[PDB]
RNA sequence: GAAUUUGGACAAACUUGGUCAUUUAGAGGAACUAAAAGUCGUAACAAGGUUUCCGUAGGUGAACCUGCGGAAGGAUCAUU
RNA sequence: GGAUAGUGGCCUACCAUGGUUUCAACGGGUAACGGGGAAUAAGGGUUCGAUUCCGGAGAGGGAGCCUGAGAAACGGCUACCACAUCCAAGGAAGGCAGCAGGCGCGCAAAUUACCCAAUCCUAAUUCAGGGAGGUAGUGACAAUAAAUAACGAUACAUGUAAUUGGAAUGAGUACAAUGUAAAUACCUUAACGAGGAACAAUUGGAGGGCAAGUCUGGUGCCAGCAGCCGCGGUAAUUCCAGCUCCAAUAGCGUAUAUUAAAGUUGUUGCAGUUAAAAAGCUCGUAGUUGAACUUUGGGCCCGGUUG
RNA sequence: CUCUUAAGGUAGCCAAAUGCCUCGUCAUCUAAUUAGUGACGCGCAUGAAUGGAUUAACGAGAUUCCCACUGUCCCUAUCUA
């Protein structure tokens, strides 16, 4: 048969799943963030932890070790791009040192709000998914996006999605067509 | 095949299809309320004839088809319709009634599941039997 | 002895659906959570709490 | 009861047995 | 010295030592011997069809009260006998003489659960539908 | 050079018998567990009203009783 | 010596008594195909691996065999064993553990569809064939992203009321166009497609574990709840409901198996006086283990790697 | 709880070569069994060296069943002295 496709989670439940202090933080970040439900914390701390086994184990490997050198300068160049780790921590324990907030910032539902283009960061999670904000020359309709802090100088609204572009939209196309029968034509 | 035992039945309006949906009819189902009514579809229209069947795609009103893919939800008789306000017909009353009725024990008691399966497959045959 | 099933379930009075305002499921929901337990809204009776008395 | 009147009984039980296994063959 | 051999030649001796003292282990004794086929009358399965042959009421464990109206049934699988809960408030009524009944679990691993003695199954499905949609207004069960 | 055929080896398979393994009926007998608000006594927990317990033997409706040796987990750490 | 493709007790004639084994032979069991691997995973481990790859075996059970480079072949044959089709009773034809599909067994599993366009295979071979394979149908196995509303004004107290308004989108439906072998769907889309936006989110709970009611009506050790502790016998925070609220969320719960938890299998790393556990005592084979001791220290260089 | 003995049949065993009722009851053996065997036992009237129970081996001892075998028989016939 066909080759298997390779699939893996992205998430992991809490060991503890009626824990006060996490379910209130987890909260916190939801509201604070504009996020439809635990599943995206659970998921941003998943991919954290991978990040964090991954660090520990190259700080165990040997320092200048080659295999050290080259995974290490590779992960902080992945974290400085996506944003989430700043452009003076590259040391490899920064990495270890990260947090929640400093992945859920760089959000393209965070930064969008950030840029004023939204009211609220529940405007922007709905301006998003109405496939309004576009990066480039590509309409991003999801929350989630991990902008690369070089998006971030162009994200503005798309050319469709009648907020920065030509057309007039679809309930203000319909409400034109009954003012001019309200005009009496 | 012991469990299938096609449906004999006449059609008065409307045509039936080989996968089509129905709303099978109980002989006491009220319309107004949740009864004998399941939202199952047939599996294959037949044209029934001398001990041998030929499957049938379609046929139209006012005529005398067998149903591949029901009685398993449905125990004597009933309408199969496709309307929403659709009353089921008469009982159709005969004018024998069940009258001799005897006792039936199996013998080896570790066979009763057979039993009380054949004497539930034995009421949906014969129309009279209770 | 067999025959009561129904003893409280059945034979005693049965309220009935009373017509509500939807709530708003989602995010939606998740922003309700999160004005009425952490804006400081008067429902704090001294710590936390989440129901009247 | 006593630990050993249970295991007196029990072996008072085992004699039984024993000999209605031997009448048995 | 604790008890047991440290030398660097003395791997089988712990192995087998530890192959002796693994019998002990109730789960995997289990496991090995292959009790849930030969005993536990589901053969190691969770679920089993099986039909009704009568109501009983039994009475719960001391210091509780209130019979748990049960329902003998017997297995199609492979012919046993056992006693299986009905769980609902009442919930009974749905459930007629000599009908067929889907059997489970009753939460424990057998070692019958709660008040109820000798009750090691419960009813999650009679006649193909539902108990829990059966004993709620949503469907109803066939006529039998 | 077909059919037919002599002697061989490979051998399915059948009968009978033996042996082993797994399920399984069985008059009757003797156990265990659960539910108990059953009958009988009170055997143990206080020196539990005969201190308790172990091994062994015998006996008794029943717990149990008694002989023999042992233990204190005894009711004695105690008589220069 | 025979036979084999050749080696070989592979078989055969003679000869001697050899060969394995407590370092477990032999025998028994496996709900045992093995491995690459998988689940869980501080480390060490435990369990699974019929099923996408590799090797093996098989084609209802054996056995035998032609052809053929290659079969002990089975969509080949021979016969026996059990089934089993047809019959005009004389005969003839069999092996879906291929694709579908059907019965049965079940806790348990999809269409008697389309096509060689992709990948490759066979030939005499560019061309034909391919239920190999791909495509579609069924699919809450599992896995990914994330719709169910967002913003004003007004009224009132940063937020609330059946107080109102303008915007935004897809869930759909669908010309075309793309997608394809013709396709459906996916992306983009003319027009239609929001106002209790009814275009209405559910599954389990509110004594503890474990977040959430001493709310109300019912019930009165009844019905029932409860994985455990426990709740009900007229004040039930636990039942049945109503209201309110909690957790996860298009998923949640239930049952079994397994892993971590389990330092409750302990090699790391358990315990053994009283909780379960030192054999009544000693010898002793196997096994395991077992005192120290033999070239060290100087000095001179060549010369590496890190400040 | 009584009447009552010297003691009131203990361990065992039984419709037994010992049980009337009786062809006892149940099971098995057979198509069918007053037979046989295994059980039960208020046992007319079992029972402990008047020995109780069980016993390998042995028996021209009594009984039941099975294989084989056959004129015992169906159903008789023939031959020799
Ligand atoms: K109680
Ligand atoms: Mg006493
Ligand atoms: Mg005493
Ligand atoms: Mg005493
Ligand atoms: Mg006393
Ligand atoms: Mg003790
Ligand atoms: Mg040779
Ligand atoms: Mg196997
Ligand atoms: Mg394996
Ligand atoms: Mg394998
Ligand atoms: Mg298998
Ligand atoms: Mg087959
Ligand atoms: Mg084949
Ligand atoms: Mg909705
Ligand atoms: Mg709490
Ligand atoms: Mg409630
Ligand atoms: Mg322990
Ligand atoms: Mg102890
Ligand atoms: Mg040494
Ligand atoms: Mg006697
Ligand atoms: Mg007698
Ligand atoms: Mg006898
Ligand atoms: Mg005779
Ligand atoms: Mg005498």
């Amino acid at each position: 048969p066909r080759a298997p496709r390779t699939y893996s989670k992205t998430y992991s439940t809490p060991k503890r799943p009626y824990e006060s202090s996490r379910l209130d933080a987890e909260l916190k970040l939801a509201g604070e963030f504009g996020l439809k439900n635990k599943k995206e914390i659970y998921r941003i701390s998943f991919q954290l932890s991978k990040i964090r086994r991954a660090a520990r184990d190259l700080l165990t490997r040997d320092e200048k070790d080659p295999k050290r050198l080259f995974e290490g300068n590779a992960l902080i160049r992945r974290l400085v791009r996506v944003g989430v780790l700043s452009e003076d921590k590259k040391k490899l324990d920064y990495v270890l040192a990260l947090k929640v907030e400093d992945f859920l910032e760089r959000r393209l539902q965070t930064q969008v709000y950030k840029l004023g283009l939204a009211k609220s960061v529940h405007h922007a999670r709905v301006l998003i998914t109405q496939r309004h904000i576009a990066v480039g020359k590509q309409i991003v309709n999801i929350p989630s996006f991990m902008v690369r802090l070089d998006s971030e100088k162009h994200i503005d609204f798309a050319p469709t999605s009648p907020f920065g572009g030509a057309r007039p939209g679809r309930v203000a196309r319909r409400n034109a067509a009954r003012k001019a029968e309200a005009s009496g034509e | 095949d012991k469990g299938r035992f096609y449906a004999f039945g006449r059609v008065f309006a409307g045509t039936v299809k080989s996968g089509q949906k129905v709303r099978i009819q109980g002989p006491n189902y009220v319309p107004g309320k949740k009864d004998d009514l399941f939202i199952k579809a047939i599996q294959r229209v037949v044209l029934m004839m001398g001990r041998f069947v030929e499957p049938i795609d379609d046929c139209p009103a006012g005529n005398i088809i067998g149903l591949v893919g029901i009685d398993q939800f449905l125990l004597k008789t009933g309408t199969l319709t496709t309307s929403e306000t659709a009353h089921n017909m008469k009982v159709m009353k005969f004018s024998v009634s069940p009258v001799v009725q005897v006792a039936v024990e199996v013998k080896n008691a570790n066979d009763l599941p057979k039993l009380v399966e054949g004497l539930k497959r034995l009421s949906k045959s014969d129309p009279c039997v209770l | 002895s067999l025959a009561r099933a129904g003893k409280v379930k059945s034979q005693t009075p049965k309220v009935e659906k009373t017509e509500k305002p939807k709530k708003p499921k989602g995010r939606a929901y998740k922003r309700l959570l999160y004005t009425r337990r952490f804006v400081n809204v008067t429902l704090v009776n001294g710590k936390r709490r989440m129901n009247p008395g | 009861m006593r630990a050993k009147w249970r295991k007196k009984r029990t072996r008072r039980l085992k004699r039984k047995r024993r000999k209605v296994r031997a009448r048995s063959k | 010295g604790k008890g047991k051999p440290r030398g660097l030649n003395s791997a089988r001796k712990l192995r087998v030592h530890r192959r002796n003292n693994r019998w002990a282990e109730n789960n995997y004794k289990k496991r090995l011997l292959g009790t849930a086929f030969k005993s536990s009358p589901f053969g190691g399965s969770s679920h089993a069809k099986g039909i009704v042959l009568e109501k009983l009421g039994i009475e719960s464990k001391q210091p509780n009260s209130a019979i748990r109206k049960c329902v003998r049934v017997q297995l199609i699988k492979n012919g046993k006998k056992v006693t299986a809960f009905v769980p609902n408030d009442g919930c009974l009524n749905f459930v007629d003489e000599n009908d067929e009944v889907l059997l489970a679990g009753f939460g424990r691993k057998g070692k019958a659960k709660g008040d109820i003695p000798g009750v090691r199954f419960k009813v999650v499905k009679v006649s193909g539908v539902s108990l829990l949609a059966l004993w709620k207004e949503k469907k109803e069960k066939p006529r039998s």
